[PDB]
RNA sequence: AGGGCUACACACGUGCUACAAUGGCGCAUACAAAGAGAAGCGACCUCGCGAGAGCAAGCGGACCUCAUAAAGUGCGUCGUAGUCCGGAUUGGAGUCUGCAACUCGACUCCAUGAAGUCGGAAUCGCUAGUAAUCGUGGAUCAGAAUGCCACGGUGAAUACGU
């Protein structure tokens, strides 16, 4: 219950809470789980140690919180050194692939200033 | 110096991509791989004739077809 | 130390040769590397000179003499005595340590690195350069950064002149654009 | 993104000009107005102005910039604030 | 529509239809997998952009057949909505009627 | 030839999607109608997690294809969480159309997982196969709909009265 350096919550069945790990959704829960053999039905409770240890060093085979962090926003950094148009929407803090401005740019955009 | 105020300093290896493997006592924490160097850098040995392994070749030339 | 084992023969002897020195001792050695943040902003965020301190001490492995505004200047709205930046010295087995760690891992990992300069000498053969980076260093983890404040660095030398200052460097294998 | 089967795509006229700047170059930018074409890795070190609608912009070429556009570095809608 | 507009896909049409069988044949060949790729798609890629613009069939914008009007088309009988509708009340388009249903 | 109509401190309309348990999710199995097709629909099979790709018969069409309907029903899990709700953002890798998808296409896979706890004054639609919900086709269309125009599946409550 301490894989990739998280809390990874107990209660919950073995997809159900290892989606909570910065780089594991649901597809690669469920890859980790099928790796390692675990059933998702079960919680990260009833497992035995060696279970959440070679979930460890197959949620390492994955990627993790750390390098995704660094990996995404140096990405972003690359962008944003680069000077090229998505760079400066990431700069402007405006959208970025295309999407609508003048109204519904809110979730990109903060609340409503004025 | 004193002790107790600086951070930890041991000897750490780094080491590039084109076999240029340093040792330097430093402070990282841990192990270190890096990809350029003192070396495998085109201003530092070719600037008008280095190779790379990235955006220039993952991204273009793997998918290059010409 | 490796560094200075490598200056103590290869670069003392080319010296000698290229300069046609009578003594040793008349060559350039180097007395230390400052490492100088002037943060300037921590009379907006006081902490942020302690996190800024903390990537000196990442950086080089000493803790950073917090150095304090010299006196008042109104201009930038700091009086004297406020602790405006900090610092680090570097000299000897540790500055030969840095100063290999540098030229070999900071100074290629700077952005898109056209080169260094060949004039930033005092005007008697000590270098001062400034990174706009923090990040080229190795030490950063990225994983404790705040912002993207860079820093300036003077290699300190028992030169004569700029020409003396040049060759030491350059020896060194110095990019020197 | 351009499909793989078709690879990247660069506008003939583009492609002669740079191959001629990274064959025999020393001189001049190069005025295009293919804001369409990926980037070569044999441009890498040029400095193409590429058309970003009322006049060129140039800008240096970088291998950090490798499978983008001439576009990306071309702005067409200035704005300085509200 | 301007005259200009109108001789505009007329020559559109006529390029198209003039320089098919090269198009596609190039088309066919970039989409293709064979010939190692090295020479085959990576020509045929510059020979088809290079093949005047005029000649693609995505150039047409099938405007009325009468009034050259861009928008409201209908493939079927070639003309707008207004003529569409002005010929199917005076009986000019067989079949045709207002239907209620 | 490129760009803009796609620009964004903002305000309004019309919609889509939710805020969840009458639900989400996996597995199993039902029941349509109306259409459209030849420089088009494209069986099958095989490859790919998927988008899709190769191969390719049939069909100018009550014959072939698009095309597997969904909600539903059974089986389980969740246990009221900002959640197994939400799917906006953003990164990475692609597919397809098209000369070309940067401004400025649509989808696909992975991860990232925001607002949002049913919404003020005010305001809207509907008297029954209607409202409400579920899904399918067309036209425009090289590609590009949550719009529009069609089609069916379930299927209400209420109307004292002026
Ligand atoms: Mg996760
Ligand atoms: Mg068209
Ligand atoms: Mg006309
Ligand atoms: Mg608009
Ligand atoms: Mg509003
Ligand atoms: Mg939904
Ligand atoms: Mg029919
Ligand atoms: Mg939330
Ligand atoms: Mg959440
Ligand atoms: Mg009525
Ligand atoms: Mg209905
Ligand atoms: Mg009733
Ligand atoms: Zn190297």
């Amino acid at each position: 219950a301490r894989i990739a350096g998280i809390n990874i919550p107990d209660h919950k069945h073995a997809v159900i809470a290892l989606t909570s790990i910065y780089g594991v959704g649901k597809t690669r829960s469920k890859a980790i789980l099928a790796a390692a053999g675990i059933a998702e039905d079960v919680k990260i409770s009833e497992l035995s140690e060696g279970q959440i240890d070679t979930l460890r060093d197959e949620v390492a085979k994955f990627v993790v919180e750390g390098d995704l962090r660094r990996e995404i926003s140096m990405s972003i950094k690359r962008l944003m050194d680069l000077g090229c148009y998505r760079g400066l929407r990431h700069r402007r803090g405006l959208p970025v692939r295309g999407q609508r401005t003048k109204t519904n740019a809110r979730t990109r955009k903060g609340p409503r200033k004025p | 110096m004193k002790k107790d105020i600086h951070p930890k300093y041991e000897e750490i290896t780094a080491s590039c991509s084109c076999g240029n493997v340093m040792k330097i006592r430093s402070t990282v924490g841990h192990d270190l791989n890096l990809d350029v160097c003192s070396k495998c850098h085109p201003f530092f040995t070719g600037k008008q004739r280095d190779v790379a392994t990235g955006g220039r070749v993952d991204r273009f030339n793997k998918r290059f077809n010409i | 130390a490796k560094l200075h084992d490598y200056y103590k023969d290869e670069v003392v002897k080319k010296l000698m040769t290229e300069f046609n020195y009578n003594s040793v001792m008349q060559v350039p050695r180097v007395e230390k590397i400052t490492l100088n943040m002037g943060v300037g902003e921590a009379i907006a965020d006081k902490k942020l000179l302690d996190n800024a301190a903390a990537d000196l001490a990442a950086i080089s492995g000493q803790k950073p003499l917090i150095t304090k505004a010299r006196k008042s200047v109104a201009g930038f709205k700091i009086r004297q005595g406020y602790p405006i930046g900090c610092k680090v010295t570097l000299r000897g087995e540790r500055m030969w340590e840095f100063f290999e760690r540098l030229i070999t891992i900071a100074v290629p990992r700077i952005r898109d690195f056209r080169g260094l300069s060949a004039k930033s000498f005092d005007g008697r053969g000590n270098y001062s350069m400034g990174v706009r980076e923090q990040i080229i260093f190795p030490e950063i983890d990225y994983d404790k950064v705040d912002r993207v404040r860079g820093l300036d660095i003077t290699i300190t030398t028992t030169a004569k002149s700029d020409e003396e200052g040049r060759a030491l460097l350059a020896a060194f294998d110095f990019p020197f654009r | 993104p351009r499909s793989l089967k078709k690879g990247p795509f660069i506008d003939l006229h583009l492609l002669k000009k740079v191959e001629k700047a990274v064959e025999s170059g020393d001189k001049k930018p190069l005025r295009t107005w293919s804001r369409r074409s990926t980037i070569f890795p044999n441009m890498i070190g040029l400095t193409i102005a590429v058309h970003n609608g009322r006049q060129h912009v140039p800008v240096f070429v970088t291998d950090e910039m490798v499978g983008h556009k001439l576009g990306e570095f071309a702005p067409t809608r200035t704005y300085r604030g509200h | 529509a301007k005259q200009s507009m109108k001789a505009r896909e007329v020559k559109r049409v006529a390029l198209a239809d003039k320089y098919f069988a090269k198009r596609a044949e190039l088309k066919a060949i970039i989409s293709d997998v064979n010939a190692a790729s090295d020479e085959d798609r990576w020509n045929a890629v510059l020979k088809l952009q290079t093949l005047p613009r005029d000649s693609s069939p995505s150039r047409q914008r099938n405007r009325c057949r009468q009034t050259g009007r861009p928008h409201g088309f209908l493939r079927k009988f070639g003309l707008s909505r207004i003529k569409v509708r002005e010929a199917a009340m005076r009986g000019e388009i067989p079949g045709l009627k207002k239907a209620s249903w």
